[PDB]
């Protein structure tokens, strides 16, 4: 029992740590976002006022 | 998110515990009649709503976050336990419960080890991977301490406990297995092996050839001092136990002991001496009748035995001949369905009927027996008892509480001619010297002296209170043995009145069925006739 | 004979623990790739308006 019981800790944690790489690497990702899009468009919309 | 162990969670796991091991769809389960319990990764965070059970069997909590133990007093009937892996660090709240076999503390924050001195009686025990810091802690356990440490645990506090794992705590990863190998020698192929090399044997003084060898004769002394204690207290002069600590209940005596603290402590020490002697022949002449009382009542149960065993067997034989008869009948009752004569066959079955009726005369006629039997037997033994034994005991009481008077009133006379004696001395002296540093406890002695008729009448109230609190526990003792045989004689009547309603009731189900039996055969020989018209 | 009658039934129940344990695991992990891989595909698509633009 106490040896399963353990075998079951170690996959726990396993799992958990899996769990936590995978949720790093894509939230950092993800840490870029459409930032740059309301920049473009700011950028398109100031170019029309400039050539008006 | 933290949670509680609720009863709706409680059906909860109820209800996944019968799955696992396919119990019978109840939904009725009484709360009150559970055994084990499995709550197998609930991430309990705390253990709450489970009273009640003092009944408990099994029970199982691995696989959560919980992290304190309290209150598991009120349980003290558990056998199988599981609860590490958790967020333990302290052990506490168990000291109630000595019948757990089962103890599992592996892989927590546990880093001393206490509360275990009640349950003695453990065999198993996982309290590794663990933070633990030193080996000598185990040591505590199993009565083994390391040299040059004062230790008053002079018992030990487990020796069945054989189930012990803390392997991966921080010290045993220091000396590799020697840790092991110390403890063993203060603690199963691993201990042979282990007992085998030459430095494990070497470093220590108590091995486990000697230690069994003084546990087997500690445990027979244990056996005969509690047998002793058994018989003293059958003898029912336990309550005397106070009598030699009654000086201590005495604060004249107290007083009085200033006036010659030297004499006093001798005479109290002779007259303690005397009076437990001879109140030690006393418990063991009651002893004695007692014992002889106890082989009168279990003979008592014994031919009891026989004589009802005679009873059984007589009804058995008799039940066993009417079983022949119904089946003889039966038989018959089949053989004439088929050839259809219904008069003759309702005519042979009401001669049934009636030796049925017989049997049922018969058969209370046997529980008479029995009740004339079971209480001549009763009387006879009553008597017998009262004559000798109740007598018998009577006369010791009697001749041990008038031999106390008699050491009573003589420490009183010897009490008296010393307080003369003094009186005396000091009225002598008096007349000489009149000034020595104003002494405190000569001016006490002084005014003690002065006032003898003070002193009289006090060693007068102290005699007395003596003899009363000694008559008074010799009259408690005395009724103590009146109410232990009258609840034993109470006991075995009533017993024989419930024996006496169940096998009548026994009688009357049996003639019952019978009628019933014989009246389905009857009616459907007679319905038989009810098609051929 | 008993003895391993209950070592074979308590192996059993805690085996299936183990492989069901790693099934749901398993599964969960798949559950948020998949969810991310597609959210990944969704920006990849996304980019080209910023390009032409």
């Amino acid at each position: 029992e106490e040896r399963k019981n353990l075998h079951i800790n170690e996959l726990m944690n396993n799992h958990e740590k899996a769990f936590a790489e995978l949720k790093k690497y894509y939230n950092d990702i993800t840490a870029e976002n459409l930032n740059l899009i309301k920049a473009h468009k700011e950028k398109i919309a100031q170019i029309y006022a400039n050539i008006q | 998110d933290p949670r509680v162990i609720n009863e709706q969670l409680i059906l909860d796991a109820v209800k996944q515990f019968n799955q696992e091991n396919n119990k019978i769809t109840t939904e009725n389960i009484i709360l009150q009649q559970l055994r084990q319990l499995q709550l197998s990764f609930k991430n309990i965070l705390k253990i709450q709503h489970l009273q009640g059970l003092e009944r408990l069997e099994k029970l199982q909590l691995d696989n959560n976050i919980i992290e304190k133990i309290e209150n598991i007093d009120h349980l003290v009937n558990l056998k199988w336990l599981d609860l590490s892996f958790n967020c333990i660090k302290k052990i506490e709240g168990l000291d109630k419960l000595k019948e757990l076999t089962d103890l599992s503390l592996f892989n927590n924050y546990i880093e001393k080890i206490e509360g275990l001195h009640n349950n003695t009686k453990l065999n198993v025990f996982s309290i590794g991977n663990n933070r633990l810091k030193s080996y000598e802690e185990i040591t505590l356990y199993f009565g083994y301490k390391p040299r040059g440490e004062e230790g008053t645990n002079d018992r030990p506090e487990f020796k069945r406990l054989q189930v012990l794992n803390v392997s991966g705590n921080p010290f045993t990863k220091d000396k590799e297995n020697e840790y092991k190998n110390h403890i063993i020698c203060a603690i199963e192929g691993d201990r042979q092996l282990i007992r085998q090399d030459e430095q494990i044997s070497n470093s220590y003084n108590f091995t486990t050839t000697d230690y069994y060898q003084q546990m087997q004769a500690q445990e027979q002394k244990e056996e005969m001092d509690r047998q002793t204690l058994k018989k003293k207290k059958d003898a029912r002069m336990d309550i005397l136990d106070n009598l030699k600590d009654e000086y201590l209940k005495i604060e004249d005596l107290q007083r009085v002991k200033i006036i010659k603290p030297n004499q006093i402590n001798e005479e109290i020490e002779k007259y303690c001496g005397k009076i437990n002697d001879h109140v030690v022949e006393m418990q063991a002449a009651v002893i004695q009748k007692h014992q002889l009382i106890l082989q009168e009542m279990s003979k008592t149960e014994v031919s009891y035995k026989e004589q009802e065993a005679l009873h059984e067997k007589e009804t058995l034989q008799i039940l066993k001949e009417f079983e022949h008869e119904k089946k003889v009948e039966f038989r018959n009752w089949e053989k004439e369905a088929a050839n259809g004569d219904a008069k003759k066959e309702e005519s042979r079955l009401k001669t049934l009927l009636q030796k049925t009726t017989s049997l049922k005369n018969k058969l209370m006629d046997i529980e008479i027996q029995l009740v004339e039997e079971l209480e001549a037997i009763f009387t006879d033994y009553d008597t017998k008892k009262k004559e000798t034994a109740w007598k018998d005991i009577e006369e010791i009481i009697v001749l041990g509480q008038k031999k106390i008077e008699e050491e009573n009133v003589k420490f009183y006379s010897n009490l008296n001619v010393i307080k003369n004696k003094e009186e005396a001395n000091y009225n002598s002296t008096q007349q000489q010297q009149l000034e020595e540093e104003n002494n405190e406890e000569d001016d006490e002695k002084a005014s003690l002296l002065e006032n003898k008729e003070q002193l009289a009448q006090m060693i007068g109230n102290i005699k007395e209170t003596l003899i009363d609190s000694h008559t008074k526990i010799i009259l408690s003792a005395q009724m103590e043995l009146q109410k232990d045989l009258a609840e034993y004689a109470k006991q075995q009547k009533n017993k024989m009145y419930e024996r006496n309603r169940k096998n009548i009731s026994q009688i009357i189900a049996q003639i019952d069925a019978y009628q019933t039996e014989i009246n389905e055969k009857l009616k459907q020989g007679d319905d038989e006739s009810d098609h051929e018209n | 004979e008993a003895r391993a009658a209950m070592i074979k039934q308590l192996e059993d129940n805690k085996n299936q623990k183990i492989a069901e344990i790693i099934k749901e695991h398993t599964q969960k992990y798949n559950d948020i790739k998949n969810y991310y891989s597609e959210i990944t595909a969704t920006n990849l698509d996304y980019r080209k308006t910023l390009k032409n633009e």
